[PDB]
DNA sequence: TTAGGGGGGGGGA
DNA sequence: CCCCCCGGCCCCCCCGGC
DNA sequence: CCCCCCCCCCTTTTTTCGGGGGGGCCGGGGGG
């Protein structure tokens, strides 16, 4: 039997048949086609001779963009046009480490039986299209890193499609694929197709309301077609008389991203009487819940970079900043309470008020620059690394010093600076013996020396000081240290 | 219950046939015509093609009005086939435009009937045309020896290389832990003709294959006592297990040089 | 007695789309779909007890008729709906061969889809696309934002609003006429007021009042359905004098058995939505209420803490 | 190819691996003229494994110079899983240890299969074992000891062995309940192997960890009789005997 | 009201 | 005596208000 | 053709208990 076209979804009945029917992202489609067409030539060159486009140093391509823009269709059409066999995997299949190593791993360098039995010069090879890669779950067992390694060792073209490129789980794919971006289609590129669908489906649509519908779905062509199909069932005319209701009913509710959340939260308009009556306090609290792990950090980062428009009479910017900082401190206390052994998550809404909403309301205005990403995370990582180094050094020197790690950092290290680095600056290469003797007296290693010399701050920074030392002195120091037997403090057994 | 009626005198034959290739393919389309039942399927990796033939001589009775196409998920079929004793008669019954098939297990000594209904699947696939090709390599060996060698070599490496030249067969596996090589030579014995390894080389051959697919293929050792491997230069290798009235063929795509 | 009377919520559950009250446009669209067919993938969202599951079941029945048994696969939060179920059971149902009327398709109902894991939702994406020619998906949820955007892109959106008091009165009067219930206008008004747009709650309260007192009047209705405590909390927070607020706290909430944690949570929720009060004043009140809530969570759930919270709130407005 | 050790049946060698392939992973096979000797220690530093095999056990041991055939038991098990248990194993090692040659040969089909394994370096510090006069020395069938250990490892994680005048007691007390097994020395003639022997000098009462004992009992595949030597102030020894060598486990009593 | 800066693509003196 | 099957600890990642 | 304007899209990642889900060995049992 066969399926009548009347029983098929409009998105399938009116799907693109060739690459010239794809709306928007023409440059991305051309880039993907060029990358796939010269894959064999790049393989003959070992993927080392980057071409004019620079796509010759990539064995795989990664297509990314918002939902419903034509990524999968473009990939399939480009694969079919050049005459390759397609092996498609998606989230409906198991793609764990073991399954990936037992499945597509073999197909990476295997001939296609379908290609052989259906024979172009490229029909016997595979074009592996891994779709919904962002849906994969896991850090090691998930197989994302295994897929990244496959991208490096693939012997055939491999295309990855994802919707959220900027995620930690997509970190392994940083610089292993040709990154192609598909952006939201413009109204003009899809106007003709919408008109054709409307005249084919026999309903009346005013061309002027098209832009409103495209803005309602945030560029999703599939959602636009679904909206047309649903509304045309009863409402046979789409015009300005009913555009508002249709837009409101079918308005996508997509959570904002940290930068957008920070921008909207720090806008004074929503904190005015009219703005407050339009964007209510409940809406502001919900905006925080779009990303509750990053919103307070963004607010704390960007609450000092505004020209306020909500200052109370007789109140300066600094006073509002101080009040916001006090409320941020209270919110930090609440956050500490939440993530304790008690697990008081019911306090999450209050945190939203204490960390984002209230402090923003005090400095809400116009951004006085660019919205920056929170620097607390990198600083915390740096602090953790330095604390680990300090612990290692303290326990290396524990048997010789009577103090703790904080006392070692604050008292001992400045004195050690005058007996480990300063002599080299005065006695040149003749201070190696004394410095090595001092290091041995405290069971210190060369890596301990380097870590020590990185702790000093402010006027005691040493990077330039150490660099200015003649290379011969450093080479002699290394040679002398490596040509001697040094004592050991902690015997790991 | 008139269109298609196929009776296996023993239900174990069909269960074994399904067991032979249920670990590689999941959804299989069976075409039943007045001449017998054929089936063609392709695995997910699209490198192994499974073909099955069952003639009218393997059926105690076989009546098919006009050709009928049945899509089946081998997991459900295998689960159903475990519910009947290996010594009972198994009748497959199908009708026009069937949404399901009937599997009737009947035992002679007891007055017991076990009727099961299996829902059919809608599968969209094309019947690949397999044209005869003059393979310049043909080796017929006992199934047990092939299974043993494949299992032994799969432990070390993920790929196995078969090399055919004058009076010698070499199976080689290379892996991180180590390597393993097995050399067989043609041999014939009149007292035990079922262990006679045979070779027919027109041109030397060297082909590498995936260990997983060979491991899946050797699961058909149950059906037949000997396996026939026909190899080529740049064409899929044919692994055939012969049945009384039909056959089970695996076309495996070799790894690119 | 070891016998149970069937609840009116089930005895009078609508069986056809024409018997559903509220959301007239959406129900009309559902009837039009049931008439023509070609049902699209849809997600129905709304507040509890407004007729979402009933609408989905009525549409599925009106579309499939005698084939309902084989053409409908219904799964809810009480059934296993993991990634394995999606990849094996739903896939098998979608791939099943079933001969249906010319313009009909199989239906997969996923009630309370907001409770599904992200993995199952991601897995459903390609299953919906590859088998749309034979199967269609209808999700029913309370929070549409919990459905991943890729799934929402593939489905139509049907948002259900609160039922107006007129619709609730209409349905309650129909049930009363079909049950010979003796009622007074004030009783029905009280039932509607306490229902707060929830048809299930209204019907349950009416049945309980009838079975417990017989006559459906304001007095008997209020003996079954207690006064909503959120309104009492709102009255307490909007009182002019501190003495009035303390009296409301002592007489209407504390002596009635309401817990301090419930009182403080309700106070926070009410303050968050007190549009009459300015946003900054509400923020200060929320800070005070949060301090009180933190104190309560540490173990000091005393009446003195609530009195101090009320005193601080009054001081803020002075 | 100075090292050439032949095994009439490879199974023996496989069994040797089965004895200690769970407690330890990487070992060094210091093959010398007298034979092969290995010493491994678990990650917790509480159990030792000492294995020795002599030229008498090996069919044609013909090593010429000292060699340290370090290997991982995981891969050795995989290579030993190939080949019938009745085939001969001609282990061959060359001048510089880089890879080892496990050659399997069958005479019924006159066919030979050559497998190789890569060798890895291990920072071993082999420690010679001193001989001490242990307080008590008992010997019992391996099956009985394994059964007792498996039975008493379910009711508790610690098993107490008490050796006293004509009596050996295995006790295990936990939250569900207690369990005691009392075995007295006895001798049989129609089945000499099914006998329990005890040498008793001082009363002994030592508590061991059940999980160590579970690993130890796996050596029953080698020998049918297990001999345990226990001392108050020294690690207990559990020995399984081979044709021309031994496999011993040293354990530290707990408290 | 548009945070600053870079990338895409249709229009055009 | 040995292979296949399939239930049962262990492990690791992700939410958490309404 | 370079130039102009407009629009869209990117900047980037830490953690205290309990519960639930999903994947992987392991080992007991049945069976040939
Ligand atoms: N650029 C486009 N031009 C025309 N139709 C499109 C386009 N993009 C999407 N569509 C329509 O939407 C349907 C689905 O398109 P897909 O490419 O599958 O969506 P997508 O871009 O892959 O987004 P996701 O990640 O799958 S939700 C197609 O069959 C078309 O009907
Ligand atoms: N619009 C309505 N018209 C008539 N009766 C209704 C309506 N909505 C609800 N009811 C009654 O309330 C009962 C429960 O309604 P349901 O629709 O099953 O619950 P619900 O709307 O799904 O709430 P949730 O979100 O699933 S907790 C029905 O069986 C009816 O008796
Ligand atoms: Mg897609
Ligand atoms: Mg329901």
């Amino acid at each position: 039997n066969v399926v009548r076209e009347e029983d098929k979804l409009w998105t399938v009945k009116y799907a693109p048949t060739n690459l010239q029917q794809v709306c928007g992202n023409k440059g991305s489609v051309m880039k993907l086609k060029n990358w796939l067409a010269n894959w064999e030539n790049s393989k003959k060159n070992s993927f080392k001779h980057a071409g004019k486009d620079g796509s010759g140093v990539f064995r795989a391509a990664m297509l990314y963009g918002p939902p419903g823009i034509g990524k999968t269709t473009a990939a399939h059409l480009v694969a079919q046009e050049l005459g390759y066999d397609i092996l498609e995997q998606n989230a409906s299949d198991v793609r764990s480490k073991t399954l990936l190593n037992a499945g597509v791993k073999n197909a990476l360098d295997n001939m296609s039986v379908v290609g052989y039995f259906k024979h172009n010069l490229n029909g016997k090879h595979f074009v592996i299209i891994m779709d919904e890669v962002d849906g994969m779950s896991g850090g090691d067992r998930g197989g994302v890193g295994q897929l990244a390694q496959f991208c490096r060792k693939t012997s055939t073209p491999l295309i990855l499609i994802c919707n959220e490129r900027n995620l930690p789980k997509m970190r392994p794919f940083d610089r292993v694929c040709l990154d192609i971006q598909f952006r939201r289609p413009d109204a003009n590129s899809i106007k003709s197709r919408l008109m054709t669908i409307a005249i084919r489906e026999k309903f009346k649509l005013d061309p002027n309301v098209i832009d409103r519908l495209i803005q309602t779905t945030r560029g999703d062509i599939r959602q636009v077609i679904n909206l047309l199909s649903t509304i045309s069932t009863t409402t046979k005319t789409i015009n300005h008389e009913n555009i508002n209701e249709i837009s409101k009913a079918w308005e996508k509710n997509i959570a904002l991203k940290p930068f957008d959340i920070a921008h909207k939260m720090l806008d004074g308009q929503i904190y005015s009487d009219i703005g407050s009556r339009n964007f209510t306090l409940n809406d502001k609290i919900a905006l925080y819940f779009d990303d509750f792990d990053f919103t307070p950090l963004m607010i704390q980062e960007n609450y000092l970079s505004t020209r306020p428009s909500v200052l109370k009479p007789g109140q300066s910017h600094l006073e509002a900043v101080a009040e916001a900082a006090n409320c941020i401190s209270l919110g930090d206390i609440v956050e500490k309470k939440i993530r304790s052994s008690e697990q008081l998550w019911s306090l999450l809404p209050l945190h939203a008020v204490l960390s984002s909403v209230y402090p923003a309301s005090k400095v809400a205005g116009h951004m006085a620059g660019r919205i920056n990403f929170t620097a607390w995370l990198g600083q915390n990582s740096k602090s953790a690394k330095y604390y680990r180094l300090l612990q290692e050094i303290h326990y290396h020197t524990r048997l010789g010093t009577s103090t703790d790690k904080i006392g070692l950092r604050l008292d001992y290290l400045p004195t050690f600076r005058k007996r480990l680095l300063d002599p080299f600056l005065k006695q040149g290469a003749d201070a190696i013996s004394s410095v090595i003797e001092v290091m041995d007296d405290y069971y210190l290693t060369k890596e301990d020396w380097d870590s020590i010399m990185e702790f000093f701050v402010g006027p005691d920074v040493t990077t330039a000081i150490i660099k200015k030392i003649p290379a011969t002195v450093k080479s002699g120091f290394t040679r002398k240290y490596n040509s001697m037997t040094h004592p050991v403090a902690i015997y790991r057994t | 219950a008139s269109m298609l009626e196929a009776k296996f005198e023993e239900a174990s034959l069909f269960k074994r046939i399904i067991d032979g290739f249920k670990d590689c393919v999941q959804l299989v389309n069976f075409q039943c015509k007045e001449d017998g039942i054929i089936a063609q399927a392709v695995d997910d990796s699209r490198v192994l093609l499974v073909s099955l033939e069952i003639g009218v001589e393997a059926f105690q009775e076989y009546r098919c009005d006009h050709p009928v196409t049945l899509g089946m998920d081998l997991t459900s079929l295998s689960k159903i086939l475990r519910c009947g004793n290996n010594t009972d008669t198994l009748t497959l019954i199908a009708d026009n435009t069937p949404d399901s098939i009937i599997l009737l297990f009947e035992d002679t000594k007891k007055d017991r009937i076990a009727e099961y209904s299996l829902k059919l699947m809608d599968i969209d696939a094309d019947f690949l045309k397999i044209e005869e090709l003059q393979y310049d390599s043909t080796l017929s060996l006992p199934s047990s020896e092939f299974s043993k060698i494949v299992r032994d070599l799969s432990q070390l490496s993920d790929s196995i290389n078969i090399m055919i030249t004058k009076e010698t067969i070499k199976f080689v596996a290379d892996g991180d832990i180590g390597s393993g090589s097995v050399i067989i030579k043609p041999f014939v014995d009149m007292e035990h003709p079922e262990t006679s390894i045979k070779l027919e080389m027109d041109q030397p051959v060297d082909l590498t294959f995936g260990a997983k697919y060979l491991l899946d293929i050797i699961k058909g050792s149950s059906l037949s006592d000997r396996v026939g491997i026909r190899l080529s230069s740049e064409a899929p290798a044919l692994f055939q297990f012969d049945l009384k009235s039909g056959f089970l063929q695996f076309f495996l795509a070799p790894k690119f040089n | 007695t070891l016998s149970l009377q069937l609840p009116w919520v089930e005895k009078y559950r609508p069986q056809v789309l024409s018997d559903i009250v509220g959301n007239k446009e959406t129900i009309d669209r559902l009837q039009q779909i049931a008439k023509d067919g070609n049902m699209p993938h849809m997600i129905i969202s709304g507040m509890p007890g407004i007729g979402k599951t009933t609408s989905v079941h009525c549409l599925a029945h009106e579309l499939l008729g005698r084939s309902y048994a084989d053409g409908v696969l219904e799964l809810n939060a009480s059934d296993d709906r993991g990634i394995d179920v999606v990849r094996n059971q739903i896939k098998h149902f979608a791939q099943k061969k079933l001969h249906l009327p010319p313009g009909k398709h199989k239906i997969v109902i996923l009630d309370e889809a907001d409770s599904m894991t992200a993995g199952a939702q991601q897995a459903l994406r390609r299953t919906m696309e590859l088998y749309s020619n034979s199967t269609r998906f209808a999700f029913a949820c309370n929070q549409s934002n919990k459905i991943i955007e890729p799934l929402q892109s593939r489905c139509a959106i049907l948002r259900y609003s609160k039922l107006s008091d007129e619709d609730v009165l209409k349905r309650l009067l129909q049930i009363i006429k079909l049950e010979d219930v003796k009622y007074t206008n004030d009783g029905l008004e009280a039932i509607i007021f306490t229902a707060e747009g929830d048809m299930r709650q209204a019907i349950n309260n009416l049945q309980s009042t009838v079975a417990g007192h017989g006559l459906v009047n304001a007095d008997n209705v209020f003996k079954i359905v207690d006064s909503p405590h959120p309104l009492i909390v709102k009255k307490m927070l909007l009182a002019s004098n501190l003495e009035d607020s303390i009296q409301i706290l002592r007489t209407d909430l504390w002596k009635k058995g309401y817990s301090s944690i419930d009182i403080v949570t309700t106070s926070f929720r009410v303050t968050k939505n007190l549009a009459q009060v300015k946003e900054s004043v509400r923020l200060e009140m929320i800070k005070e209420i949060g301090l009180t809530h933190m104190r309560i969570l540490e173990g000091v759930g005393t009446y003195l803490q609530l009195a101090s919270m009320l005193a601080k709130i009054h001081k803020l407005n002075n």
